C-alpha cells in the first residue's frame, strides 16, 4: 500500500509508520522536505512576479491604444485575463500554502482554490482554440461572403467560458472532486483515486476527450489550413518578395504556437493518464509536480508568443513602457 | 491575404 485516503482528501504516502497527517491541519514534511516546500513557494513567486505585470500590461495597453481595441483582439485579452485567474486563483494561494506546509484553507478553500485554478487554465485553452478558429475563417475563408464582425468575437469569448465552467463546474455538484495534489498545498482535479461516489473515471475520461482530443484536433486543422492557404498563395505570387517573406513568418509561427500547445498540455495529459491507469502506484510528490510546471508557467509564455510576439502589441508596450515616446 | 495575415496578427 502507497497511499493513505480520508473523507476529502489523498496523501501520497503510506501510513504504515503513523505519521501521515490531513493535508487540511499539519504539515506534510514527510513527503517532502521543507526546503522542498520553500522551492514550491520560490517557483510560485518566479510565476507571480513575471505573470503579472506582462499580463496586466496587455491589459494596460488595450485601454491607451485604439487600434488594439479590434474584434480579433478580444479572445487575446481573455486570454491575459485567464492568465490572472492564475496568479491570483492559484499562485499567490499556493505559495502561501506551501510556506506553511499544506493546505490551511479546509474543503472549502479547496474547492474554490480547485475551481478558480480549472477555471483559468481552461479559458486560456479554449482561447487558444478560439483563436485558431478565427484566424482560419478570417484567412483561408471557407465561408462564402462572411464578415468577421464584432458579434462573432463576443460568441468567441463566451464559447471559451462555457467549455471552461462546462469543465470546472461539475466537481463542485458530484462529477469527481477537487482535493488537494502532490505536496497537498494545491487543490486540483481528482485522477489518483477511483473515488466511485462521484465517477472520477468518466470525468477523466470527458476530460481527455472533449477537453484535450478535441482541442488538438481543432488546432491542428485550422493551423494545418492556414498554412496550406499561405504557402499556396505565395506559390501564386512567387513576385513578391514580402508575401515570400510573410509566407515564413507564418509558417513560423505557426510551428511556435503548435509546439507551445503539446509542452503545456501534452505532460498534463501523458502523466495524468498513466497515473489514472496505473493507479495506486507510489507516484512521488515530486513526480506529480512536473505536468504543472509546464502548465502553469504558460502563465508566463503565452503571453510571450501571442501577445510580445504581436507586432501591434510590441510597439504600443514600448511606448507605454518608455514614457509615451517610442 | 497580407491583409487578412496583419488582422489576425500573424505578420
Ligand atoms: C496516520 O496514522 C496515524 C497513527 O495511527 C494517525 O494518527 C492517530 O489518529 C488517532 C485518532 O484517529 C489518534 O487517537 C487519539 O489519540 C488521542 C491522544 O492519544 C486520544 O486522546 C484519543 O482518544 C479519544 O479519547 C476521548 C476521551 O474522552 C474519547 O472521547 C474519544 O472518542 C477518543 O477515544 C484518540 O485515541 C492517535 O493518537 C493518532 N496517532 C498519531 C501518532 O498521530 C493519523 O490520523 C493517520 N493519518 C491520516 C491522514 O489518517
Ligand atoms: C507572504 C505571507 C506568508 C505567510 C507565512 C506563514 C507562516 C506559517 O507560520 C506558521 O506558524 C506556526 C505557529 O507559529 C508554526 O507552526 C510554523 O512556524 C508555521 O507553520
Ligand atoms: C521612461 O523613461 C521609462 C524609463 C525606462 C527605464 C527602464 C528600466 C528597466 C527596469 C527593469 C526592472 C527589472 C526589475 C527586476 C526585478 C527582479
Ligand atoms: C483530466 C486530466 C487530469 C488529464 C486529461 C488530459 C488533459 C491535459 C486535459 C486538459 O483539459
Amino acid at each position: 500500500m502507497n497511499g493513505t485516503e480520508g473523507p476529502n482528501f489523498y496523501v501520497p504516502f503510506s501510513n504504515k509508520t503513523g505519521v501521515v497527517r490531513s493535508p487540511f491541519e499539519a504539515p506534510q514534511y514527510y513527503l517532502a522536505e521543507p526546503w522542498q516546500f520553500s522551492m514550491l513557494a520560490a517557483y510560485m513567486f518566479l510565476l507571480i512576479m513575471l505573470g503579472f505585470p506582462i499580463n496586466f500590461l496587455t491589459l494596460y495597453v488595450t485601454v491607451q491604444h485604439k487600434k488594439l481595441r479590434t474584434p480579433l483582439n478580444y479572445i487575446l485579452l481573455n486570454l491575459a485575463v485567464a492568465d490572472l485567474f492564475m496568479v491570483f486563483g492559484g499562485f499567490t494561494t499556493t505559495l502561501y500554502t506551501s510556506l506553511h506546509g499544506y493546505f490551511v484553507f479546509g474543503p472549502t478553500g479547496c474547492n474554490l482554490e480547485g475551481f478558480f485554478a480549472t477555471l483559468g487554465g481552461e479559458i486560456a485553452l479554449w482561447s487558444l482554440v478560439v483563436l485558431a478558429i478565427e484566424r482560419y475563417v478570417v484567412v483561408c475563408k471557407p465561408m462564402s461572403n462572411f464578415r468577421f464582425g464584432e458579434n462573432h468575437a463576443i460568441m468567441g469569448v463566451a464559447f471559451t467560458w462555457v467549455m471552461a465552467l462546462a469543465c470546472a463546474a461539475p466537481p463542485l455538484v458530484g462529477w469527481s472532486r477537487y482535493i488537494p495534489e502532490g505536496m497537498q498545498c494545491s487543490c486540483g482535479i481528482d485522477y489518483y483515486t477511483p473515488h466511485e461516489e462521484t465517477n472520477n473515471e468518466s470525468f477523466v475520461i470527458y476530460m481527455f476527450v472533449v477537453h484535450f482530443i478535441i482541442p488538438l484536433i481543432v488546432i491542428f486543422f485550422c493551423y494545418g489550413q492556414l498554412v496550406f492557404t499561405v504557402k499556396e498563395a505565395a506559390a501564386q505570387q512567387q513576385e513578391s518578395a514580402t508575401t515570400q517573406k510573410a509566407e515564413k513568418e507564418v509558417t513560423r509561427m505557426v510551428i511556435i504556437m503548435v509546439i507551445a500547445f503539446l509542452i503545456c498540455w501534452l505532460p498534463y495529459a501523458g502523466v495524468a493518464f498513466y497515473i489514472f491507469t496505473h493507479q495506486g502506484s507510489d507516484f512521488g510528490p515530486i513526480f506529480m509536480t512536473i505536468p504543472a510546471f509546464f502548465a502553469k508557467t504558460s502563465a508566463v509564455y503565452n503571453p510571450v508568443i501571442y501577445i510580445m510576439m504581436n507586432k501591434q502589441f510590441r510597439n504600443c508596450m514600448v511606448t507605454t513602457l518608455c514614457c509615451g515616446k517610442n | 491575404i497580407l491583409e487578412n495575415l496583419k488582422d489576425v496578427g500573424l505578420f
